[PDB]
């Protein structure tokens, strides 16, 4: 318990107001998320955390944007 | 129906906004969902089975900032 895992999601994103919404949702999780980094051109989001993977998929699903892929590294 | 209206300060462009209406009009009590793009007002109309406090956590989990402008 408490070992950091790495996750990467490819997500459909039009605006800088889309990545700025994703950043605002994920900011709530920094007490257990150690890095958040978004690449709009690559259409992807990088996460490093001890939180469970399906809880991030479900916070993305509440953000409401469509997901091209999700994986662990 | 009752009604609620909220200041959604992240509303600026068009393509972000329908992610609100698409989700809210899928909820089994929502009757209508309007928005205003310069004044950042979002104006939702609904029957029963949810609170303005629950709505604030949904719309803040949409990645906005909202404060409840009126419960009417
Ligand atoms: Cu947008």
């Amino acid at each position: 318990m408490a070992e950091i895992k790495h996750y990467q999601f490819n997500v459909v994103m039009t605006c800088s107001g889309c990545s700025g919404a994703v950043n605002k949702v994920l900011t709530k999780l920094e007490p257990d998320v150690s890095k958040i980094d978004i690449s709009l051109e690559k259409q992807l989001v990088d996460v490093y955390t001890t939180l469970p993977y399906d809880f991030i998929l479900e916070k993305i699903k509440k953000t409401g944007k469509e997901v091209r892929s999700g994986k662990q590294l | 129906a009752r009604e609620v209206i909220l200041a959604v300060h992240g509303m600026t462009c068009s393509a972000c906004t329908n992610t609100i209406n698409t989700q809210l009009r899928a909820l089994k009590g929502v009757t209508k969902c309007d928005i205003s793009l310069v004044t950042n007002e979002c104006q939702v109309t609904y029957d029963n089975e949810v609170t303005a406090d629950s709505i604030k956590e949904i719309i803040e989990d949409c990645g906005f900032d909202c404060e409840i402008l009126r419960d009417s």
